[PDB]
RNA sequence: CGCUGAAAGCAUCUAAGCGGGAAGCCCGCCCCAAGAUGAGGCCUCCCACGGCAGCCGGUAAGGACCCGGGAAGACCA
RNA sequence: CGAUGUCGGCUCGUCGCAUCCUGGGGCUGAAGAAGGUCCCAAGGGUUGGGCUGUUCGCCCAUUAAAGCGGCACGCGAGCUG
């Protein structure tokens, strides 16, 4: 006997109000509903995860000195082009970056690993676009 | 101001206060006054 | 923040005040505006003006048909504006009177490949004392086997001009409204019957 | 800078 | 011994209303909006306030203490209000209101005008007196200090601008 | 450098909070830039073609080729 | 050691900051002007000559200043020699 490895499923759509919650505790359980790891049918060559939108990504919340400590960084491959960015203008800027990086950190590295972060679609405010779906409202 | 290592008392009068995770010491005589750094 | 679409004309000294005062001139006018750019519509704000009208044999069907939605006479060049929303529907060198300051924007006169020393103003080699076959050479480009590599963006020889140069806070000498000409001191980029944007300032 | 002076480890290379 | 738990006194009628995080005090001068860490409890007594902490380590004997002084400030705030007076010292200096705004002349090349924010008024007695007039004692001592700023007292001379009381210790010159 | 201020009846720029403060940091200026595969947006143009998410053909709006050239340019563009 | 070309110059730089100047500062045995001292700051800038192969240094005339250092004592499939 072989192991069961599944015909092709249609995925589930997965809505979650990141307000009041800490980012890397919502982090790691976005990151398994990308990878399907709550499935009984979890497959490691395929996606198979959910899609996940977030809203709320502005009111993410963290501990610690965190908004004035945390700095996410870019090099741009000139001499000088590192440039050092604390969390606190990130959310004033670009506030669904800060859930979108630290959710990839922890997504796999390759292919199906870069492929999965574009099932997930994390937005800022109340309100997504993704009407069309009909998410169901995950509690986490 | 000055700064230094060690941060000490000069005189009675002489005041060891911590602001912002830094030892200074404030006092009525301004050559007294000391950062620790 | 006004502006208006022309063509460089050449290069003369008017004489104001006892001074000779280096300008050159401009043929301004007249744009007619043919879309206007809205937060609405393109979240943006800025006027299309188009410049030069055009024989309508040369102009395509989807290219006539965007002329159409405004009753625009085919135009040559179409350009934006940013954040200008001009009261009328003709923008002219009426716009600018003499004691503004303008930007200019135009494309360069391309020097083609160019050397190091033409482009970035190197120094060369010596030209005698030993130099071999190095005269207008770069030199070094980099250091040893640290980082044994080259720095992204290091100058070097390539093509150079024809890119668009703005030169800016040029004092706007005079106006002929009856001709489309509008005067400017100094000097403007690009070669004599190249296309400029002429804009107010954005100095002090 | 170095102050003792560092002597050269190969000779010019001489044609064969 | 202790600040947090001395009673304070509210003067007829002021009403102090409390809130979660804030606490609203009404008055003939106006009224002030006072944060509470919610830590610490305010009771509404008979004419009078009270705060108390709920336990006895640090940050709540520190919160009692400050937040006590807070409405403290704030009755007396919408009730007497707050001022501090400034001394303008040396031949040339002085100054004069025009309208609402203060004309300082405190010997640069030019006058130095300050525009009082809301809640503060400006009052010139004397043309070397200068009366910061408001109704928040936190905003008072700052456009005084402000005000002191522009030309603070000199270390070898008696010119410059004085705090109403502040003592005049010089150094010599030779 | 301060304001207001406890723990610590005083004091303290701080433990709650708020000011002020560098040619430096972030925007601003000029230039590149949707291969930004996350490949965006707007205006406009053609449009149900014939035969067994496919295929083979004829077309539409357009485009390319070739030619005269150009302060564009090594060829290409 | 079946080769990792070696000083100085030229050229092209880039980085560090134990900061020469410019900016912001506290103390001064700070009257003022001008200094000393320490703190923050690496954005930009940091001259031309005489001497010696010289780096270094001394000197001339200036300057806001004439910083010290890493990059195989940066850089010979770039030149010099
Ligand atoms: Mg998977
Ligand atoms: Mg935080
Ligand atoms: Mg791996
Ligand atoms: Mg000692
Ligand atoms: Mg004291
Ligand atoms: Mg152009
Ligand atoms: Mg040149
Ligand atoms: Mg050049
Ligand atoms: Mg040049
Ligand atoms: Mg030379
Ligand atoms: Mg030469
Ligand atoms: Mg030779
Ligand atoms: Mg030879
Ligand atoms: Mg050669
Ligand atoms: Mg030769
Ligand atoms: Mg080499
Ligand atoms: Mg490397
Ligand atoms: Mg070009
Ligand atoms: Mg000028
Ligand atoms: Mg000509
Ligand atoms: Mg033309
Ligand atoms: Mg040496
Ligand atoms: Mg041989
Ligand atoms: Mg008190
Ligand atoms: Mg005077
Ligand atoms: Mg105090
Ligand atoms: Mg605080
Ligand atoms: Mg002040
Ligand atoms: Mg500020
Ligand atoms: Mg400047
Ligand atoms: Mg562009
Ligand atoms: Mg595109
Ligand atoms: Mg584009
Ligand atoms: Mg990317
Ligand atoms: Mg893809
Ligand atoms: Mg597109
Ligand atoms: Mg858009
Ligand atoms: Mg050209
Ligand atoms: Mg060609
Ligand atoms: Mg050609
Ligand atoms: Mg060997
Ligand atoms: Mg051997
Ligand atoms: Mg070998
Ligand atoms: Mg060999
Ligand atoms: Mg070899
Ligand atoms: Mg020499
Ligand atoms: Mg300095
Ligand atoms: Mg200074
Ligand atoms: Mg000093
Ligand atoms: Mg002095
Ligand atoms: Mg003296
Ligand atoms: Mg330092
Ligand atoms: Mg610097
Ligand atoms: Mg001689
Ligand atoms: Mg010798
Ligand atoms: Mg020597
Ligand atoms: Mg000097
Ligand atoms: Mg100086
Ligand atoms: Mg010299
Ligand atoms: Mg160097
Ligand atoms: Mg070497
Ligand atoms: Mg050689
Ligand atoms: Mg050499
Ligand atoms: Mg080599
Ligand atoms: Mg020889
Ligand atoms: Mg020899
Ligand atoms: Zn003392």
């Amino acid at each position: 006997m072989k192991t069961y490895v599944p015909k092709q499923v249609e995925p589930r759509w997965v809505l979650i109000d990141a307000e009041g919650k800490t980012l890397g505790r919502l982090a790691t359980k976005i990151a398994t509903l990308l990878r399907g790891k709550h499935r009984p049918d979890w497959t490691p060559n395929v996606a198979m995860g959910d899609f996940v939108v977030v809203v709320n990504a502005d009111k993410i919340r963290v501990t610690g000195k965190k908004l004035e400590q945390k700095i996410y960084t870019r090099y741009s491959g000139y001499p000088g082009g590192l440039k050092k960015i604390p969390l606190e203008k990130m959310l004033a800027t670009h506030p669904e970056r800060v859930l979108e990086h630290a959710v990839k950190g922890m997504l796999p590295k390759g292919p199906l690993g870069r492929r999965l972060f574009k099932r997930l679609k994390v937005y800022a405010g109340p309100d997504h676009p993704h009407q069309a779906q009909r998410p169901e409202k995950l509690e986490v | 101001m000055k700064v230094r290592a060690s941060v000490k008392r000069i005189c009675d009068k002489c005041k060891v206060i911590r602001r912002h995770g830094r030892v200074y010491v404030i006092c009525e005589n301004p050559k007294h006054k000391q950062r620790q750094g | 923040m006004k502006g208006i679409l022309g063509v460089k004309v050449g290069m003369t000294r008017i004489f104001r005040d006892d001074r000779a005062v280096p300008v050159t001139v401009i043929l301004a006018g007249p744009c007619p505006v043919v879309q206007r750019r809205t937060p609405e519509k393109d979240g943006y704000t800025a006027v299309q003006l188009g410049f030069l009208p055009q024989n309508p044999k040369r102009v395509n069907r989807p290219l006539k048909g965007h002329f159409a939605k405004a009753g625009v006479e085919p135009v040559r060049i179409l350009r934006e504006i940013r954040d200008f929303n001009p009261e009328g529907d003709t923008v002219t060198v009426e716009i600018f009177k003499p004691g503004e300051r303008v930007d200019v924007t135009g494309t360069s006169k391309g020097r083609g490949f160019a050397g190091v020393m033409k482009r970035w103003n190197f120094a060369g080699g010596p030209d005698s004392h030993g130099a071999h076959k190095i005269h207008r050479h770069p030199g070094s480009i980099g250091n040893r086997k640290t980082p044994g590599r080259v720095y992204k963006g290091k100058k070097m020889a390539g093509h150079y001009g024809a890119e668009r140069v703005t030169v800016m806070n040029l004092e706007v000498v005079d106006v002929i409204p009856e001709e489309n000409l509008l005067l400017v001191k100094g000097a403007v980029p690009g070669p004599n019957g190249g296309l400029v944007i002429v804009r107010e300032t954005k100095k002090a | 800078r170095r102050i003792r002076p560092r002597p050269p480890r190969l000779p010019r290379p001489r044609w064969r | 011994s202790r600040i947090g738990r001395l009673p304070i006194p509210v003067p007829k009628g002021v009403s102090v209303e409390v809130a979660p995080g804030r606490v609203k005090v009404k008055g003939p001068k106006g009224e002030l909006e006072v944060p509470v860490s919610p830590e610490m409890r305010v009771v509404v007594e008979e004419g009078v306030v009270r705060v108390e902490r709920p336990s006895d380590e640090r940050r709540h004997k520190s919160l009692h203490g400050l937040t006590r002084t807070l409405i403290a400030n704030a009755v007396k705030g919408v009730s007497e209000g707050y001022s501090k007076e400034l001394l303008i010292k040396g031949i040339g200096y002085r100054a004069r209101l025009v309208g609402r705004a203060l004309e300082l002349t405190v010997g640069f090349s030019h006058p130095v005008v300050v525009e009082p924010p809301e809640g503060i008024t400006f009052e010139v007695p004397e043309p070397t007196r200068v009366r910061v007039s408001g109704i928040d004692k936190q905003k008072v001592g700052q456009v005084a200090a402000n005000i002191r700023a522009i030309r603070k007292p000199s270390a070898y001379h008696e010119k410059g601008i004085y705090y109403a009381g502040e003592p005049v210790r010089l150094k010599p010159g030779k």
